[PDB]
DNA sequence: GGAGTCCTTCGTCCTAGTACTA
DNA sequence: TAGTACTAGGACGAAGT
């Protein structure tokens, strides 16, 4: 084998399969990267058992195809520091690869690509396309809310749920909720699958700014995302998850609305004097006002008060503001709306703007 | 040029005379030049006039038979002597190799001479000691220390660890060189012979008295006092 | 006089642990070997040595002088760490220093040790003379640095408050910046008019133990001989050098050395030894005298309705007692040591009356009625004559040996409430200096000077584990030592030097042995060493060191067995209410009971105390012994003597009528010697037999029958041959054949030699025949105790078992659910594992685990245990062990599976616990 | 050069020989799996050369 | 205790005050931002135990002095976050900081001002004017040579030298140096001062990029710095930073020409294929080229091929990567020229555009 | 003056707590 | 706005054949 390509086309690949590789992933072979030429083109991959990047790109130069495995990390570090419209000198024979690039010379740790674990082929069940530019609403809309490390496993990713014509999403760790949704424009079977955290990360990183059409096909067990020539693969869980029917609360009887930026720089301040750890705060609200305080073991003590639309008797409640600043800077508002029950239940809450990404979070017991 | 080695052999008395009813198996003969790598080895091996200590199996697994027909020390002593003639000799494990080296050179019995009258003895383990005291300074250790790679590489000592004794040789050497700084390393010796007036504080005739009254208490208590003496 | 003008004014003994080196005698006898008449010790913050110091100067008529150095702080270099060696003059300043010395470890300290600060040379101050610090002083660090303002400061503080109480110290060794302090300070000399004196700032006999001393203090310091980073800040030129050599070395500096004349006449301190600084308060409204007959009397009436409870017999054999009780109040109060007994008893009486069975030994305390009437001792010393003349005897009037320890498991109880008692500081334990093993001496030699830790540790893993090995012994004991010697040239280097370091002090005493207590503050008399956070003070004089400085003592013995049997008698009488099986006592056992001797019997003794020894078993089999004295005599057979002079066989043989009973030997025999002897079967087996019989065939005081047994201890020709002329003549005097008195004599020769205390047998043979009861009477329920005392050790823990097996006791594998902190018995279960018996783990997580499952039932599942319990207390490496042992098994059915959810479980917690703190709700429901 | 990956093999081998003193640990079915074809034949015959003589 | 000011006023000064804070600061109120009005001004203080931030704001609405101190970086924030043009005003009540914004109102755990240590004030010895921007140069093309931890503690920190008419600054690590020399345009007596690294970290952040002239006042062993309106005050390390002079190298008589930025991506370039820790690249230079290679332990290889111009004798030396690439970092200039003198020598390194900069590390021989 | 008594060392691997940079 | 590096502390084993 021997390969040519032209840095601007693979550099950009180059991030996308380079961000994912851990710090330390936990087989050697994982750090290097699938290099094969099949056809008229290089694919490029890394995995961590649960995920795989894939792009292809044209040779314009000579080529022949072949298989080889080489190191990740330091690769993508390498091209960075490559000059503008770099032409690269690269070939298999036997157990070396020889990279050259322009005058720049080159030898490798090489292994075999079938010592890389390479991923399973399966066939598709459902397929449709989306904008890259909704996607990012919808992730970023609802990315935060995964926990970190969750073992009930089916928190640690997210949620996506196909009915009718409508495919709609949701993330939480039992603290807060969000959820996102917009019509693919297709009649759908069903299909409902949620991703592991590592593959939504990778998801996000190859949702670059173009308004090019993003196309992902699902299967029974598996999922794969076509965004042109920038390409997905993730294996599926079993994933039974609750229904989120169930976890909406149905119609919290008291409504109440606030202005989005007074209310997130009020409560950015506010919040500086909440415990770091439980983030906790009391709010007292009232007609057309909100009255907002705290205080720590560290006694430092808070009050912010405001003008909120609100109709109705007072109420008592706290939260983690971080959970709620994360919903404020992915609203994009003026108005927001929250719609209330009490402080043992749900409090859902609605954009005045989105209708598509409520949310409904716990508080605490005072 | 700089040459060393860490011989592997017919295993090893653990107790007074590591080397007693013991001889030299292996060579592996390390060039260094300038601190690179030459690799110019002369690959020919010797007798081991003996059958293979348990010990030594299990570290490393080797068996006579292999070895016996191969020349012995006395074929190869002027040949090899000729190859580490001249030379500076830092090595790990000193006191075993240097045991054998001036001990063999006397036992071929054309009068050769120790090996420390001509080569310079220096120990590996001495400057490693002095690198990282409370350290183990060890070949695995500092193996790992400097991310050499001897997990792929099974056997331990010799015909893998030239070269990488090499590489760590160079690691320690090749640290890195200080910054020429003004500093004064402690261990100058020295005595002032001076005289001009101060104050003499006596004890008061009081205290004396106490003092005497002591003594009593020593003498009559013990049945002698040498200032009373 | 004829010579002396001079002596040493620093210098340092090993024992305080940071500096100095091998002993102070040795130390000593060098001084001595010099023609010195005087000579100051100035041990590291201490003068523990301060014992063998006076021993040796009063001894070898040298004069010792009272001083130490100190970790000074004043507030002028703020915490630049630097010496003050300072002097006592007389009484005062002695007190002033032992006080000093406390505060400073009241204090606490770190690594750097115990720190004073400057101003305790406010109260400390009286009758005190003071140094310069050195070269590296307070004043020497101020004078390096050349800030005359700084220096002016300091030294003015010293210069106020200690007039002609202020010499100046001087080191000219061959050491970095020696002439430039010297120098400075011979012109601040010059200038401030303080007196200028001379040392060699001495820390060994030999220019050769230089190196000893580097690596001395390079093993508290823990790094190798060519480290730059190691503080090497002595030289060998620090030894004592003689008169005239110290003549020239300073014929420079005149002033320095005359006033080491003037600071000898100055230091004159006086502590008593030998007799007893009184430890007492009165404990009752009265007289001291009076309280001891009263509570004896009072004591003598638990012990007789116990003893007699049929009132026709307690009358019949009540003389005795009376007399007995008389015979030992007139000696206890004729010597004065009334005072210790009221302490120990009231002592005695309210560790009862708290939680606290009784600490193991006694000595040979049970040859005191008295003692025993108290409740200091546990069984009837009258029912088998046992002797208080031993315990003390009037014609020795010098140690009264009281020889009492207290029980480990009630440590901080005690110690605490006689600090409650007393005062805190009027009281304080003892070192326990750990002891230097050959092991661990050339252990730490080796790695420090660089050997491997595989060379060295071949040479000491060969020395046999005796704790008096030396390098003498270890020669002749083991061939390889000479070998190794002649085949290393290292090895001869590192022995040689070796034998300087054989058994000198490791470093401080980790915690107690024993404690003493004063009239007023400890201190007063004594000086202190602390723990690392300053607390639990210990003193500065061993045990043999202490007690000859006139103080009181108790040994330590944390005999395990003492808690088995708290805690099996806890367990037993909750066996109470089970079954109305009444509350037990050990003291109020019947000592009877054929079960226990039919077990016995059976060999099946293991884990009974001092009946652990193969050979003891082997030696109980052959034994058959089938009355309480022979089982006393078990532990004075098995040894080298009775085994090799054929006195087990002979007993053997002598007891079931294999051979015939003499009083004692079968040509040599007498009938009035049957009372002492009947219970032997004419074996002359005790101590307390020797003393009897000296008494009664030979008309003997019992004092001039301790006179004896002593003498035949110390096997000297002159000690026989005296009292051996007034044997004859007192057996004459009783009409006893001389001939037959004299050849008896002769066998009570070569018997006193190995004869045993039967006292102190018997206290702790009263122990095994207590764990014999307990085995026996209920031996099923015990087995839980036997296996409690045992946790740590695998190796007893499966014996035991296997010990159980033997016996019909029906193991159980554990449950969680069902186990408690260490060992139980369910009714009908008939044993279960203790929650200790898990094989790793410490205590704080184990009472989690309970505490979780008292306030919750049994735990439901694995699941349900993690929920009730913070994630502080679980650990996953104790789970790792708790799937490993399958101590789950009953709830938790897989073994694979288990181990699967070990992490779900944890993380549950985690996720489960740490927001229910936080005060979060999630939203799941419905598991 | 060559041989002297062949004649290492001679070395590797010996492994086999120290079975005939089995007094600390030598394992026979190890070398099966280890030692590639390149040295099957040298190795084979070197088994029987070496096991004997290791004896004596 | 009265004052009013600014959201805008408060916040810039409020970041650089905010400078000294962290490391968990052991006396507990060191963790907390001193408020006192003295005379005609707010004073704020923050210290790390080591130095100390002033911050002078005007006080044009009605005063009074009272003092006390508040926990820091929170503080900080929430003066931060307030409004543009916001209503801030604070008031002593003895034990009680209350501090309000508009109808907001925030009332803080409070320690008083007498637990802080006020540091004395100290004696003046020399005192100049310069830019700041000549300043920030200063700092920044020395920074990275300072340890951050080193057993030798004096070089924990920078070697000032005022000498002739000339500012002259020096730092190191023990392995690796830059010194710069500054013509200043007045007469300076011959000073030394050696300041902590956490010190001229302090100092770099007051660089905000004005053309407000930098004026300074240096004692023996005190500091006093003032940027437009803020006042910087430390104390510095007693002593032992040697002569060095004395490591400068000996007259190279070897030169050493190549581009810059070129240069500059090389090293960047190779730098990945190093060994993590030692960063072992090989230099061998001939008549008009340079040999770089670096070998690093997973067998791996790299070479550039490079623009040369070099004129002096040939020879080998090797030495790491992360050190000299610190030195190109900080020379965003045309060239670089360097200056050998033999493969056993420390080398010189510079801006063939500035010799009022050295750069230098000793090799390492692999 | 005779006899009986105490604990252990250091470096590297794995996981959790609190900081820093893209 | 998220992820990893360093230190802490105990647990387990030790320079080379």
């Amino acid at each position: 084998m021997k390969f040519t390509v032209e840095r601007e086309h693979l550099l950009k690949p180059l991030q996308q399969v380079s961000g994912p590789l851990g710090g330390r992933p936990t087989l050697p072979i994982l750090g290097n990267l699938l290099l094969q030429v099949a056809d008229g083109t290089l694919s490029l991959t890394g995995t961590d058992l649960e995920m795989e990047m894939v792009a292809r790109v044209a040779l314009v130069q000579p080529h022949e195809p072949g298989a080889t495995t080489v190191p990740a990390r330091k690769f993508f570090d390498i091209c960075r520091g490559l000059p503008e419209g770099a032409e690269i000198a690269v070939q298999l024979e036997g157990e070396r690869m020889l990279v050259r690039s322009g005058r720049s010379r080159f030898s490798l740790s090489t292994l075999p690509a079938a010592d890389f674990p390479n991923l399973d082929d399966w066939q598709s069940e459902v397929e449709f396309t989306l904008p890259q530019a909704t996607m990012k609403r919808l992730i970023e809309a609802t990315q935060f809310s995964m926990a970190h490390q969750d073992v009930r496993y089916y928190l640690n990713g997210m949620l996506f749920e196909t009915e009718g014509e409508e495919l709609r999403t949701v993330a939480t760790d039992g603290h807060r909720l969000a959820v996102c949704s917009m019509p693919i424009g297709q009649s759908l079977p069903s299909h409902s699958v949620i991703v592991p955290r590592k593959g939504v990360i990778e998801l996000m990183r190859m949702l670059d700014g173009g308004d090019n059409p993003l196309r992902v096909q699902i299967g029974s067990n598996n999922i794969r995302a076509h965004v042109g020539d920038f390409i997905f693969t993730s294996k599926l869980v079993d994933g039974r998850f609750p229904d989120y029917r169930r976890v909406l609360p149905k119609n919290p009887d008291k409504h109440l609305e606030a202005g989005c930026d007074l209310l997130k720089q009020a409560f950015a301040r506010a919040a500086i004097l909440s415990n770091e750890k439980f983030r906790g705060v009391r709010l007292y609200v009232s007609e057309n006002q909100l009255k907002i305080t705290a205080n720590n073991p560290e006694q430092e003590e808070a009050e912010e008060i405001l003008d909120v639309t609100y109709s109705g008797a007072e109420m008592e409640i706290g939260f983690n503001v971080s959970y709620v600043l994360d919903v404020l800077n992915a609203l994009k508002c003026e108005n927001v709306r929250m719609m209330l029950t009490d402080s043992v239940s749900s409090v859902q809450i609605e954009d005045a703007a989105s209708q598509s990404a409520a949310y409904v979070v716990m508080p605490m017991r005072l | 040029r700089q040459i060393v080695l860490d011989t592997e052999t017919t295993g090893m008395n653990q107790i007074g005379a590591h080397y007693e009813g013991h001889k030299i198996i292996e060579i592996g003969a390390v060039e260094v030049v300038n601190r690179r790598l030459t690799g110019n080895n002369f690959h020919v091996y010797l007798k081991p006039d003996r059958l293979v200590d348990p010990e030594a199996f299990g570290v490393h697994g080797i068996a006579d038979e292999f070895l016996l027909d191969k020349p012995t020390f006395a074929e190869v002593a002027d040949e090899f002597m000729d190859y580490i003639r001249g030379a500076e000799l830092v090595i790990h494990n000193a006191a075993f190799d240097i045991g054998f080296m001036d001990y063999e050179f006397s036992l071929l019995k054309r009068d050769i001479p120790k090996t420390n009258t001509f080569c310079k003895v220096t120990d590996s383990l001495a400057v490693a000691r002095k690198m990282f005291p409370g350290k183990r300074n060890s070949l695995d250790a500092l193996c790992a220390r400097y991310e050499i790679d001897n997990s792929k590489r099974t056997l331990h000592g010799a015909l893998l660890d030239a070269q990488i004794l090499a590489e760590v040789y160079l690691a320690m050497t090749g640290g890195q060189l200080s910054l020429p700084l003004a500093m004064e390393g402690e261990t100058i010796q020295r005595i002032v012979r001076q005289a001009s007036k101060l104050r003499v504080v006596f004890a008061t005739d009081e205290e004396i008295a106490a003092h005497e009254a002591r003594l009593d208490l020593v003498q009559k208590k013990g049945g002698s006092c040498l200032w009373r003496a | 006089m004829s010579e002396p003008r001079f002596v040493h004014l620093r210098v340092h003994s090993d024992y305080s642990m940071i500096d100095g080196l091998a002993k102070t005698a040795p130390l000593v006898k060098k001084a001595a070997a010099l023609g010195m008449p005087a000579l100051a010790i100035t041990d590291f913050t201490n003068l523990c040595g301060l014992v063998k110091f006076y021993g040796a100067g009063h001894g070898a008529g040298i004069k010792p002088i009272v001083g130490a150095d100190f970790n000074v702080q004043c507030d002028l270099l703020g915490d630049e760490l630097t010496h003050l060696t300072v002097l006592a003059a007389n009484n005062t300043g002695y007190q002033n220093l032992t006080l000093l010395i406390s505060k400073a470890y009241q204090r606490g300290y770190g690594a750097a040790g115990p720190i004073i600060d400057r101003d305790w040379l406010i109260e400390l101050n009286e009758g005190l003379i003071l140094l310069s610090g050195g070269r590296m002083g307070d004043v020497g660090r101020s004078l390096l640095r050349g800030n005359s303002a700084l220096v002016d400061e300091c030294v003015a503080f010293y210069e106020e408050h200690f007039p002609d109480r202020y010499f100046l110290e001087l080191i000219r060794t061959g050491r970095p910046d020696e002439e430039s302090y010297l120098h400075a300070a011979v012109e601040l000399a010059e200038a401030r008019g303080l007196p200028v004196v001379a040392t060699n700032d001495v820390r060994f006999i030999d220019s050769s133990d230089f190196d000893a001393h580097e690596i001395r203090v390079a093993i508290h310091d823990g790094f190798t001989l060519d480290d730059p980073k190691r503080p090497r800040n002595y030289s060998p030129q620090q030894y004592m050098r003689s008169e005239e050599e110290m003549c020239e070395l300073f014929a420079d500096i005149p002033e320095a050395l005359a006033n080491t004349v003037e600071i000898a006449k100055r230091c004159n301190v006086t502590v008593r030894l030998g007799e007893y600084f009184l430890p007492q308060f009165p404990t009752g409204d009265m007289s001291t005298e009076d309280y001891l007959v009263k509570r004896a009397k009072e004591g003598l009436e638990e012990r007789l309705a116990f003893l007699f409870p049929d009132e026709e017999e307690r009358l019949k054999r009540r003389p005795e007692y009376d007399e007995r009780l008389e015979t030992e109040l007139q000696v206890i109060n004729q010597m004065g040591f009334p005072g210790y007994f009221l302490i120990v008893m009231e002592f005695i009486q309210w560790s009862k009356d708290n939680g606290v069975p009784v600490g193991p030994g006694r000595g040979s305390g049970a040859g005191s009625l008295v003692a025993y009437a108290l409740k200091i001792t546990d069984l009837d010393p009258l029912e088998f004559d046992l002797l208080f003349e031993r315990f003390l005897n009037p014609e020795r009037v010098s140690m009264p040996d009281f020889d009492v320890d207290f029980c480990m498991e009630k440590r901080d109880q005690v110690i605490e409430h006689v600090a409650d008692m007393y005062g805190r500081d009027a009281v304080s334990q003892i070192i326990t200096f750990g002891t230097m093993a050959a092991k661990a001496v050339i252990r730490d030699v080796g790695r420090v000077l660089g050997h491997p830790y595989g060379f060295v540790d071949r040479i000491s893993k060969l020395i046999p584990p005796d704790p008096g090995m030396t390098l003498a012994k270890a020669f002749e004991a083991e061939p390889q030592l000479p070998e190794i010697y002649e085949a290393d040239e290292e090895v001869k280097a590192l022995i040689d030097m070796a034998r300087k370091l054989e058994g000198v002090t490791r470093n401080a005493g980790k915690h107690a042995g024993g404690v003493v207590i004063a009239p007023t503050k400890i201190t007063d008399f004594a000086p202190l060493y602390c723990d690392e956070e300053g607390k639990h003070p210990v003193t500065q004089f061993d045990k043999s060191d202490v007690e000859y400085a006139g103080l009181v003592k108790f040994d330590f013995l944390g005999l395990r067995t003492l808690t088995i049997i708290n805690w099996a008698l806890e367990m037993i009488n909750k066996r109470r209410a089970k079954n109305g099986e009444p509350p037990l006592d050990i003291a109020a056992i019947p000592l009877d009971d054929k079960k226990s001797f039919d077990m016995l019997q059976r060999s099946e003794t293991t884990a009974v105390f001092q009946l652990e020894s193969r050979g003891m078993k082997d030696l109980i089999k052959r034994l058959q012994p089938d009355c309480f004295e022979d089982m006393i005599a078990l532990v004075a057979l098995f040894r080298p003597g009775p085994l090799q002079s054929g006195m087990v066989d002979n007993f053997i043989d002598r007891k079931h009528g294999r051979e015939e009973i003499s009083y004692p030997d079968v040509q040599w025999q007498h009938e009035s010697l049957k009372p002492v002897l009947e219970p032997t079967y004419g074996i002359i087996l005790y101590q307390e037999q020797v003393m009897q019989i000296a008494q009664v065939l030979s008309g003997y005081t019992l004092g001039g029958a301790d006179m004896l047994r002593r003498a035949m201890g110390k096997k000297k020709p002159e000690e026989m041959a005296k009292q051996r002329s007034v044997f004859a003549e007192g057996a004459e005097k009783n009409g006893i054949n001389a001939e037959l008195a004299m050849k008896i004599f002769d066998l009570v020769e070569k018997f006193a030699g190995y004869g045993f205390n039967k006292s102190h047998s018997a206290a702790y043979a009263l122990v095994s025949y207590q764990t014999l009861w307990l085995k026996a009477h209920y031996p099923a329920e015990f087995m839980a105790a036997v296996m409690t005392a045992d946790m740590d050790n695998t190796e007893k823990v499966v014996g035991l078992v296997d010990e159980c097996w033997r016996m019909g006791l029906k193991i159980l594998p554990p449950d969680i659910n069902s186990g408690l902190y260490h060992f139980h018995v369910n009714d009908d279960g008939e044993i279960v594992y203790g929650i200790g018996a898990i094989k790793g783990v410490g205590e704080g997580p184990i009472e989690a685990i309970i505490e979780a499952r008292n306030k919750g039932g049994y735990f439901r599942e694995l699941f349900d245990l993690c929920a009730r319990t913070d994630t502080k207390k679980l650990n996953r490496r104790v789970l790792e062990k708790l799937i490993m042992s399958g101590a789950f098994d009953r709830l938790g059915p897989h073994r694979a599976a288990l181990m699967n959810s070990l992490g779900d479980a944890l993380k549950a917690a985690d996720q489960h616990a740490k927001a229910e703190a936080i005060g979060q709700l999630d939203l799941f429901g419905v598991l | 050069q060559t041989e002297m990956d062949k004649v290492n093999v001679d070395l590797a081998a010996a492994g086999v020989a120290f079975k005939e003193r089995y007094n600390m640990p030598v394992i026979a079915e190890a070398v099966e799996r280890e030692q590639p074809e390149h040295l099957r034949s040298w190795f084979r015959e070197r088994l029987i050369a070496h096991r004997l003589a290791s004896v004596n």
